[PDB]
């Protein structure tokens, strides 16, 4: 048993971490004070859930988690909310003023003055780890903290923990719920500085979550709470293999092994089904075939793009609920005949399948209905490069006028970092094009 | 987090007093500073503008500055007069005679240090001061001259905080003296260099609104300031009220100001109110907010393009409808929004409406059409300056014609810079 | 279409299905970067204060 | 009031569509990079499909199907027909074809196996070669491949149709251009008006180095042909005259002898790629106008030769067709304040 430390950075990181850890606690039967009755090994263990929770002598199960924001208001709500007892104070770290939606203010100015405190607190968790395998880092692309402080932190983690795996859950920027006009700048900057420090990144585009909430949850104007319960469902689906008995994706190195052949193209697309409103009176429960088939509708992707005009490098199917292999194989067999699924020549056409028989846990009073079976597909398609194109385009429009650049330069950043980052992204986009056309 | 507020001169103090009346009412605080509202949205961020004092009292974080005491006294005697701490009243005795130089170079200099003393005292009682907002006119002497002196002193002592101003611009339609263009052109030269964000409150636009649409035949300064305080409560609601967007002075700078100098904002407001019964629909609110007739800087927005826009809707209403209508405005007029700043229009919603309205909308545009305002001032300036008229009031206080020439040039540069991006 | 590495347990099972065969900088450099930017920042502040002193 | 954006100024058909849209007073044109468009008449090359459908509050629509190039470039279409079960190598309306790469996968070693059986069986062994100006029709392979390698792009070579149907008077060749519009619902609409691009030079089965009586391109015929326009204005015979000729000379209708096969071919091709390109559940929508090029043999059997993804119309038919594109492709999606298309379904 090998431990996992989750790091939540900025507003989007912290609020999503709240949602995930609430889910986790529901799933493992951990109460809000941190007590798990089914845990007969009191005070310790090397169980599967222990990769995410440590135990105290008093039978308290405590998330291997650090929350870090450069201003206090959001983590203060953790400190005073339902799961206050769950987290030990030293793990909730706040600053005095945020990064003002400014990557360079989070990376350089305010980052430099809190990076060492954060690393010390992270070391205090690592030191409680018999065999730490690495880090799950949650953050937005668009926030000033979310981008700038996160990239600084990733650089340092690579130095203080060089053999350890680092995974990203990254919120991609969408106008409908965005908070700043400079989010493309920050997105590109943080992607470029973090690219070589991340082994596998799951990008979630707020545009997709927003439309999924509207279409399938009949939520007219989704909030962050709606978005985050849905995203936490997806995240839980992705991590369940680190927290439960199984043979698929059991350590972080296996995510890279199974999902990232070329190290630079490490952005797997996540597709999730079914998403059913709790207010649906009569729901006909969907079959393995129906939900597996939904895995290939763009409208269920965490990022809107068209995998038909790309190539696959890998594909993993994670089921939860009443699923057995032969039904999965049947579903796949018919899907292959009816759908455009092209793998790259140097890769097998196939699917690694993971099934956990416990169906998804849903937040009592939430928006999602309980269901008998659900699936998250993780596929490394080149089609996700569409999302980089969009982003890079929005950058190129602004940067051609050097609009807003003075705010970055005034923080100590040099104009050249902009064009450097953009050049890296042009590389990335070309790598995708060459792998997939 | 904390904002320090400074009101300087006759206009500065009259509008500042009205601002504190209005937002004190919005946050449930009474003229004695004792909270008496019902809800708790009213207090979440009450410290951004108020210090807490003994006995659960709330005391505005506000310094009152003038070179003559007539207006300041009028404030103390006025409605909310006793809510301000008396130590924050800083005044001289000789006035400034509508003379920028007296405010900036001679009389002002004599008083500015003690104002900075009060500033320092307020700021060291701050946990994380984010910066300052100043209210002042630009056509008089104390507000324009001493206020810009204050601004560059504050910038020296606090170079890493935000300087924001509400700056009332002079109009011959509402005019105290002929030297107002001189006073204004000097001040804009200061503003362009030492503020992060300025709300251009045009006394012309205020007059035209009171007259052409509020059907007031003889607008007073009261009728003008009611518009001003509506606008001020509007543009500061995302600062003092907890919402989804946790806003402050610096984020507003970062997102509104693509280039440092072009930081002069056109504010607007709807529904336009005089000192009614029909509820406005969200499509109506949205169409009015964008109407040239609802904007406090007499500029035709169709004569330029919007660089950035930020809009605030106050009231209980449909977020969905607001989203649809804002998108409709942009998609049906995209010509007037620069294409090289994607998604340059942001919207915020506050459940709490202003006093006496179930719904309302406040507009903050960084338009290149603002150049019209400065062109207006520059013309008036030149008309006099080319005959060196009325200059002796200024050279008598030590100033050189050269300084006038410099300030004129910097404003004409500001106009050219706006014209640069109107055609990009 | 063949089904391999089937592993199974009381919580669930996993397996693979094939359909067709195949056709960092140091801590030193980092604090150097952070300090260079602090230097550009301090310099711009000093230009600002010197101008204000004029 | 709807907005659109023009990114291919060199398109005659969509230039006419721009004019028609503006003259409704319900469509206003934006600058080519303004992303707040409802409609996009995209560029022919590297159209940015990845940037469509991400503009909240805008239903967006484009005049091209991403992926349709597989049908509309010669090597691609040969690959698609041979490998797609719906069409198969046993396809009875596509000529034997092979994909050959220059000297500088390839199919010339599979070509030769068939060509030499054609030469030994003493069958007509004429073959034509082309890619997507530079055409060679020959009787022996070592001229074909020798020519392919002097150029430097992938080529297809395919069994030349040695017994075409010849129009009299004149004893001349022709091809049939059909215009097909696929809408965002994937309705396949054949335009009622097709055109016969004829040759003006009697069909000389002797030396295949003269291309004037073997290739039916409107360009080569105006410049290098003797009597361009002797029989029909601009070397273009429309459908009424051709149906009359079939009735008089051959005792059949155009519908019976030929059109049934053309509707069958069109539907088969489009239905084949529909899963790869459909935008039924996509965040943006597509329509597209295609030009299917057909050749009839002397037995009244229809053959498909090229599908063109960006065709021009015939000057007589521009008005009616472009108006139809607006009616069924654009106003279907963006309503304003006896059809000229046959819908293909079976
Ligand atoms: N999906 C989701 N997105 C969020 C959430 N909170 C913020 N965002 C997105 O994150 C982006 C803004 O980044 P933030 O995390 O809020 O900013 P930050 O990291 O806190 O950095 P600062 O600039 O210092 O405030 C916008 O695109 C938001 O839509 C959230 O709770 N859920
Ligand atoms: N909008 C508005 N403008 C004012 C008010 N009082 C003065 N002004 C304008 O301010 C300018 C005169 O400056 P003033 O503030 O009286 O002089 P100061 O006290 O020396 O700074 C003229 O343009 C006046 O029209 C007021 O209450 N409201
Ligand atoms: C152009 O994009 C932006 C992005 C963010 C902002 N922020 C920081 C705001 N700040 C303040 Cl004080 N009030 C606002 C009122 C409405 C609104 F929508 C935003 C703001 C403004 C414009
Ligand atoms: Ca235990
Ligand atoms: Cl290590
Ligand atoms: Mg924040
Ligand atoms: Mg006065």
């Amino acid at each position: 048993m090998r431990e996992c430390i989750s790091i939540h950075v900025g507003q989007a990181g912290v609020q999503i971490g709240n949602a995930c850890w609430e889910l986790y606690c529901l799933e493992h039967g951990i109460q809000p004070d941190g007590q798990m009755p089914s845990d007969k090994t009191i005070g310790g263990g090397d169980d599967s859930f222990n990769t995410f929770f440590s135990e105290t002598g008093a039978g308290k199960h405590v998330p291997r988690a650090v929350f870090v924001d450069l201003e206090p208001t959001v983590i203060d709500e953790v400190r005073t909310g339902t799961y206050r007892q769950l987290f030990h104070p030293e793990q909730l770290i706040t600053g005095k003023e945020d990064a003002a939606n400014n990557y360079a203010r989070g990376h350089y100015t305010i980052g430099k003055e809190i990076i060492d405190l954060v690393l010390d607190r992270i070391r205090k968790l690592a030191d409680q780890c018999t065999g730490l395998q690495g880090f799950l880092v949650f953050h937005s692309f668009g926030g000033g903290t979310g981008s700038g402080f996160t990239s600084l932190l990733m650089e340092r983690l690579s130095v203080d923990y060089g053999k350890k795996s680092k995974l990203e859950f990254s919120i991609y920027p969408a106008p409908q719920v965005s908070t700043a006009v400079v989010e493309p700048y920050n997105s590109i900057l943080t992607t470029h500085t973090t690219l070589e420090h991340s082994d596998c990144a799951f990008m979630v585009d707020n545009e997709a979550i927003y439309d999924i909430c509207r279409r399938n949850l009949d939520i007219e104007r989704p909030t962050y709470t709606n978005l985050n319960r849905l995203i936490s469902q997806i995240v839980s689906s992705i991590t369940a293999s680190l927290r439960f008995d199984g043979a698929l994706n059991v350590d972080l190195t296996e995510f890279q092994t199974n999902l990232v052949p070329y190290p630079r193209i490490h952005f797997p697309l996540a597709t999730y089904a079914p998403v059913i409103s709790a207010e649906k009176a009569y729901h006909e429960q969907l079959s393995v075939a129906e939900i597996t088939n939904a895995c290939f509708e763009p409208a269920n992707q965490m990022v809107k793009c068209d995998p038909r005009h790309g190539k696959y490098m890998a594909c993993c199917l994670l089921y939860r609920g009443d699923v057995v292999p032969k039904d999965v194989n049947a579903a796949i067999a018919t899907i292959k005949t009816k759908r455009s699924i092209q793998f790259v020549d140097w890769c097998p056409t196939g699917f690694k399948v993971g099934i956990n028989y416990q169906p998804p846990t849903v937040v009592p009073g939430g928006d999602l209905a309980k269901v008998q079976r659900a699936v998250c597909m993780l596929s490394n398609t080149t089609a996700i490069a569409e999302a980089w194109a969009r982003l890079d385009h929005k950058f190129d429009l602004m940067y051609a006028k050097r609009a807003f650049v003075h705010w970055y330069v005034g923080e100590g950043m040099e104009e050249g970092e902009f064009s450097e980052a953009r050049e890296d992204m042009a590389a990335l986009e070309k790598d995708y094009e060459e792998v997939g056309v | 987090r904390e904002i320090v507020h400074i009101q300087a001169g006759q206009c500065g103090n009259q509008i500042g007093a009205k601002f504190w009346e209005v937002i004190s009412d919005e946050h449930g605080i009474d003229p004695t500073g004792s909270y008496h509202g019902d809800s708790d949205l009213q207090l979440e961020r009450i410290n951004v503008y108020y210090n807490e004092a003994t006995g659960n009292k709330y005391v505005p974080r506000a310094i009152l500055v003038d070179l003559e005491p007539g207006t300041m006294d009028s404030v103390r005697s006025g409605p909310f007069g006793q809510i301000f701490r008396p130590d924050n009243f800083v005044f001289g005795q000789s006035g400034a005679g509508n003379n920028w130089a007296k405010g900036h170079y001679t009389e002002g200099a004599e008083l500015v240090d003690s104002v900075l003393d009060v500033v320092r005292k307020e700021s060291e009682s701050c946990d994380c001061l984010q910066g300052f907002q100043l209210t002042h006119s630009l056509g008089g002497g104390t507000g324009s001259g001493m206020g810009t002196l204050l601004i560059s002193k504050i910038r020296e002592e606090y170079p890493d905080r935000i300087m924001n101003t509400f700056s009332v611009m002079p109009s011959p339609k509402v005019s105290d003296t002929v030297v107002e263009p001189y006073n204004a052109t000097l001040s804009v030269h200061q503003l362009v260099e030492n503020t992060d964000e300025t709300y251009c409150i045009d006394n012309e636009a205020l007059y035209d609104i009171c007259f052409r649409t509020l059907k007031l035949t003889t607008p007073t300064y009261g009728d003008l300031n009611h518009l001003v305080s509506a606008t001020m409560s509007g543009v500061t609601t995302c600062l003092r009220f907890p919402g989804q967007l946790n806003a402050d002075l610096r984020k507003l700078a970062v997102n509104m100001v693509p280039f440092p100098r072009l930081h002069f904002f056109m504010p607007g407001f709807a529904p336009l109110t005089s000192r009614q019964y029909r509820a406005l629909t969200v499509p109506e609110l949205t169409q009015q907010m964008f109407d040239s007739k609802n904007m406090m800087a007499a500029c035709d927005p169709r004569h330029g393009r919007y660089l950035t826009v930020a809009a605030i809707f106050r009231g209980r209403m449909s977020m969905k409808e607001v989203d649809e209508q804002m998108l409709n405005v942009q998609n049906k007029n995209s010509s007037y929004f620069v294409e090289w700043i994607p998604n340059n229009v942001k919207t915020a919603v506050c459940d709490i409406p202003p006093r006496g309205l179930k719904m309302s909308a406040t507009f903050i545009g960084n338009s290149t059409a603002i150049q019209e305002l400065f062109k207006r001032i520059s013309e008036q300036f030149t008309a006099m300056f080319r005959r060196k008229a009325f200059l002796h009031w200024y050279t008598g206080e030590g100033m050189d014609e050269m300084e006038f020439t410099e300030a004129e040039s910097n404003m004409n540069d500001l106009v050219s810079e706006y014209q640069q991006y109107q055609d990009a | 279409m063949e089904v391999i590495e089937l592993n199974k347990c009381t919580s669930g099972q996993s397996f693979e299905v094939i359909l067709k065969p195949p056709s960092d900088p140091s801590l030193e450099e980092i604090q150097k970067k952070l300090e260079a930017a602090e230097e550009r920042r301090k310099y711009q502040e000093a230009e600002l204060l010197k101008h204000l002193a004029e | 009031m709807y907005t659109f954006v023009v990114r291919d100024e060199n398109s005659s058909v969509y230039a006419e569509v721009s004019r028609l849209l503006l003259a409704t007073g319900q469509w206003k044109r934006l600058r080519k990079d303004n992303p707040r468009f409802n409609l996009m008449l995209g560029e022919r090359n590297r159209l940015p499909f990845g940037r469509l459908g991400h503009e909240p509050g805008l239903v967006q629509l484009v005049n091209y199907y991403r992926g349709a190039d597989k049908l509309c470039r010669k090597a691609s279409l040969v690959k698609l027909i041979k490998t797609s079960p719906e069409l198969s190598e046993s396809c009875t309306w596509f000529p034997e074809s092979y994909v050959i790469y220059p000297t500088n996968t390839d199919e010339r070693e599979v070509f030769l196996a068939a060509y030499n059986r054609r030469r030994e069986g003493r069958e007509g062994n004429v073959w034509i070669a082309k890619s997507s100006e530079g055409i060679l029709i020959s009787s022996e392979a070592s001229e074909l491949l020798d020519f392919i390698d002097e150029q430097g792009q992938v080529h297809v070579i395919q069994k030349y149709l040695e017994k075409p149907l010849l129009l009299e008077p004149g004893h001349r060749k022709f091809d049939i251009r059909s215009w097909v519009l696929v809408d965002h619902l994937y309705n396949i609409y054949l335009y009622r008006e097709g055109v016969l691009r004829t040759s003006s030079e009697p069909y000389n089965s002797a030396n295949f180095q003269d291309k004037t009586c073997h290739l039916t391109n409107h360009c080569i015929q105006k410049e290098y042909s003797k009597n361009y326009g002797r029989y029909e204005e601009g070397n273009e015979m429309f459908f009424e005259e051709f149906n009359q000729y079939l009735m008089d000379a051959l005792n059949t209708t155009l519908e019976n002898s030929i059109l049934l096969q053309i509707k069958h071919i069109i539907r088969s091709c489009l239905m084949c790629i529909e899963p790869a390109i459909s935008t039924k559940h996509l965040h943006y929508q597509s329509f597209q106008l295609f030009g299917f090029d057909f050749m009839v043999d002397e037995e009244l059997k229809v053959w498909l030769i090229e599908v063109n993804g960006a065709p021009a119309c015939a000057q007589k038919l521009y008005a009616e067709l472009c108006q139809g594109i607006v009616d069924v492709a654009i106003s279907s999606v963006f309503p304003l304040a006896t059809s000229i298309f046959i819908k293909l379904h079976h």
